[PDB]
């Protein structure tokens, strides 16, 4: 019954809002990973807070976050490696703590809070994103004005690489899920930010 | 915690038992039970009917391998109306068509010929209400509406053209909210779900609108070399839990 | 010493009597299975009773059955999947109980008595064929006349399919063994049906 | 029951021990023992000879890797006369040739370079009498008959041209009646058989007609892509159980 | 005894723990500890310094994934100066540069994206002194000599052009004398070594000449079909044991 | 401290002294193994004693052996199979005991003292070479004159073969290590046979 329960829900938020089509969320939703010899390339980045990126908002969590003016809670983002069994490769997923910028660097990114993904070692890896805040609660919609609002950024990078026997696809997808941790709360409900009625009825 | 890698689940095994059938698959999914419930038999307090129900457990409750569908690199999913599909086949179906009221949970097994390579996990879900809807002329003016044939897919479990079209209007992304057992197929592609359900409507004939629809729609594209096999079938087997029916009467497919 | 012991013997009966060559039983003996996209195609069929098909008779069991006018006993037919490890695919082997016809249908066939084969799951699967009879014993040679004689039919079908990485053969074989169950008996011995001497000697 | 899938047997292991040799193979077959017997040493009651036999156990009883033969997609099998093959090699063979009477069971290991892919199981069998026969001119008039060289293949274990030709006149199908350990090679291709045997003839010199012939003839064709290796050797190693010989005398190959 | 097959080691696992980091890899190497020692903290008797050292254990002692280098079929190895490489990164490095004396053992993990296929084992070794040398004009007359930059590779761990050039003058063959954990990569390519070391020089600033150099040079060429992937990265992560430093002063990279 | 400790050392001796280049010991060091249909071909041979072949001497053991006029001890030679996982094949490594010649025959070679290698069964196999001697100690440098000196020969041969899915390399390498057994001793130290100074200094 509680909205929070909905927040937990597995349902998937797209890594970054990239709209090949408005109609299909899918295109953004899956993020390609491919064999690339270069070292520390940026897989993807999104503002961690669900509101900003949008795909989060599209997700249940994002939607709910829109509902409540303030949310506090650790958010969890799971990533699933859709590639083939034969494939292997290692990735880095980092939360850049507020006060930092997006690292734009493998080294810079790595230090923050990160996990190292090992493909074949683990098909899926779980990133975790802590609640770090000056203020006890944060506001939902982050305008230019409110720093206190701002959660931070998430970025994915290639730790090692992506590698596959030829006979196997060069390219693969990763799918992103996200949820809220057990302790996650919202406040200051507002009129439905999540959905605005196209028209009201008499 | 669950093994991170596998969509899985199950290397280990799964066994489904029902009357006059047992199925075991090495390439199986660990069972996920709906809403943490398990299918039960309607309580006396629960039941209005005042007719002694017939619970042919074994013949009725058992393994039907209703259909196989081959899977392409990507395919439009089809989803399977619960009541009808069994209905076509006996014994259950004959009784189901025969008898006005059908209510029961069932255990579902979906299996593919095991392939390691397979990727591009497919979403499987059951939805109680699943209430279909149309583009409505795509203007939205049209206000259009159901086939009877569509309503009763029968065994076939007629496919949904578009994944959000799957029922209803629910985006692939959002759909996850209703829980799925995905088959990544990255591991063995099998899913097991038992969906005990407490139905919204206290009773549904299911002679008509189906109690559940079981949906299968691929999240991620299968991707693969020229190098290896283009095809793998996906087959679904399900066995209902002990159902309750009332209204003996004559037989109607309806 | 007992003939029945011979009956048990593993030795192989061909699925269906198909004679590429009379000389080599082998050609019929192995039954091809290949990747086929179609769903519920008929792998093979033979009259379950050893006498009719012939390859059974060629086998020890068939030979012995020829010996005895009457046989009762559960017959067992094992099938072995000779294809490559990489390959996988699922099959349906059904006994169609007497009074039925050959199903000529996946659905019809399946219901009867069947097992589902999972390749890779199991290289080999064992079908079992019960003794179901109006009469306590059945006669060996089944002419048009005698229904009571008739055992029934066995048919193999594709449950799922056959699938293999290319780099692997499209086509594969299955080999059929057959035996008699522990309880299997014969009666009314006759002059050697199994073998007739080309010529008698003074 | 036995694992259905494998012709196998053995992922697990097999170890054969003999004097001054031990062989272990991961890719092995579980041992199948002939007729549920195990090779023994001739009883006093059993033995006529009245000469104290010599039972060099270790040197004699041990591992000989007599031969390897590569296997093509399909190949004509060869079968291996028991007495001669060892005979060529020492120590056993020298004694065997030397000594008039040889009788013993032996343990046989056949192994291939392990290949998962291999299919088309090959039949391996031992036959006591194995009594060879000819087409006889194919009219049947001819009434034709043995080579000495054929009779004593020596180590080589001269091949049989045709699988039923394998001894004698016994169709591939029917041959199964004599039990086989098949190597499907679908799993690891290895076979282990111990054939303790009670011989038909109470004594065979085996100086002459061989006590046993070990046969290898493929049931199912190897099938495989251009994609992977055309070749895999098959090697056979056998170690006799403690043999009994009598008649010390001079040495003759005979 | 150790499993013959694997260069390995480790299918099973390895876990390295350090402050504010834990790393586990399924594809890991069993740890080999240098000279059967384990890194310790300098004894009072041992230590001249008379300043209370600072032992930030966690922040300092933990996992740095300093670098990844992709591996070609064959590649010239690079070797990694211990002190500098960490030095570049913090926290350890900042302190290291800051503080005059650094001495400590560290645990090293080298991992590649796991590939079964990989072959052509690569030698990994740590050498205490590693004292580099030049061709000297290749006449030998030249008498030539170090870069500063070479001396302090920094994090990068500048590569050695030639495998014997690796330090010093030590042939690939002979090099084995200093023990290696090879990564055949035939199995999973991972190595774990803990090198507790008692240093030759009772103290090395390591501000300057590095205490150790970690070398990676392939013994056997990677060989592989057109058929599968041309690339696999090799990454090295190391965590130092609790170090000892003295001389607080100002900060100098030096 | 003891030289013997050095003797133990893993460091690698080349199978046979084949100098593609003097400069790089490597070329000899790794010995090719390739898929070959022929049966019992000679992989390689070297005089077992470290001195003669040379690559041994280059190794620590060989070097030390040069040091001491007499050595007695079981030598151990490990062989490592660098080929790919997919590959498999079986080999024969034989010590031919003194008084024998190099067998130059699969059969002759095999009987001696041998092990059968199974690839895939074992990536690596360990050969062992016993100390068999008329005399309690043997001299280091083996001239034409001294039989008593001579240790014997080692030879490698193909037991089965080398086999690999295409998609896998035809050819592979094996690397040879060698060491001295726990009981290994040397005597009669001489001026450094191992190294001679190019020039002495005043």
């Amino acid at each position: 019954r509680n909205l929070l329960e909905l927040c937990q829900i597995d349902t998937i938020m797209e890594v970054n809002n990239l709209t090949t089509n408005e109609a299909t969320p899918m295109e953004r939703l899956r993020i390609p990973v491919q064999v690339q010899t270069q070292s520390g390339e940026l897989c993807a980045a999104f503002k961690a807070d669900p509101g900003l990126d949008g795909p989060w908002q599209s997700t249940m969590v994002g939607q709910l976050c829109r509902y409540y003016t303030q949310w506090s809670g650790s958010l969890k983002i799971t990533f699933m490696f859709t590639g083939s069994f034969m494939a292997t490769g290692k990735m880095l997923i980092a939360y850049t703590p507020p006060g930092g910028s997006l690292p734009a660097n493998r080294m810079q990114a790595m230090l923050g809070t990160h996990v190292i993904w090992d493909f074949g070692l683990q098909s899926s890896v779980t990133l975790v994103v802590p609640w770090i805040s000056n203020t006890h609660y944060r506001s939902q919609a982050t305008g230019s004005f409110f720093d206190y609002y701002a959660t931070g950024i998430v970025s994915l990078w290639y730790q090692t690489n992506f590698v596959v026997p030829i006979g196997a696809p060069t390219t693969a997808y990763i799918v992103v899920l996200g949820s809220a941790q057990k302790n996650f709360t919202m406040r200051l409900c507002r009129d439905t930010s999540e959905l605005t009625q196209a028209a009201e009825y008499q | 915690s669950p093994t991170a890698e596998a969509c899985g689940y199950s290397d280990r095994v799964a066994q489904l038992t029902v009357g006059n059938s047992t199925i075991t698959t090495q390439e199986a999914a660990n069972v996920i039970v709906a809403y943490g419930e398990w299918p039960q038999y309607c309580p006396d307090t629960d039941a209005t009917a005042v007719d002694k129900p017939t619970r042919p457990d074994v013949s009725v409750n058992r393994f039907y391998t209703l259909d196989t569908k081959d899977w392409s690199s990507s395919s439009k999913g089809w989803y399977w109306k619960f009541p009808d599909i069994l209905a076509e086949t006996g014994v259950f179906g004959q009784n189901a068509q025969f008898h006005f009221l059908y209510r029961s949970g069932f255990c579902i097994h979906v299996q593919c010929n095991a392939s390691k390579f397979h990727q591009g996990a497919l979403l499987v879900a059951v939805l109680p209400e699943y209430v279909t809807g149309t583009v409505s002329g795509n203007t939205g003016h049209e206000n259009t509406h159901p086939p009877y044939a569509a309503t009763q897919p029968g065994a076939t479990g007629f496919e949904l053209t578009n994944p959000y079209i799957l029922d209803a209007g629910i985006p692939l992304s959002q759909l996850l909210v209703c829980p799925h057992q995905w088959i990544n197929l990255r591991t063995n592609n099998c899913a097991t779900i038992v969906v005990p359900y407490i139905n919204s409507v206290p009773f549904d004939s299911a002679l008509n609108h189906c109690n559940f629809g079981l949906v299968v729609i691929p999240v991620s594209p299968l991707g693969f070399l020229q190098g290896a096999t283009p095809t793998i079938p996906i087959t679904i087997t399900v066995a209902p839990m002990n159902s309750e029916f009332s209204g003996l009467r004559q037989a109607v497919t309806q």
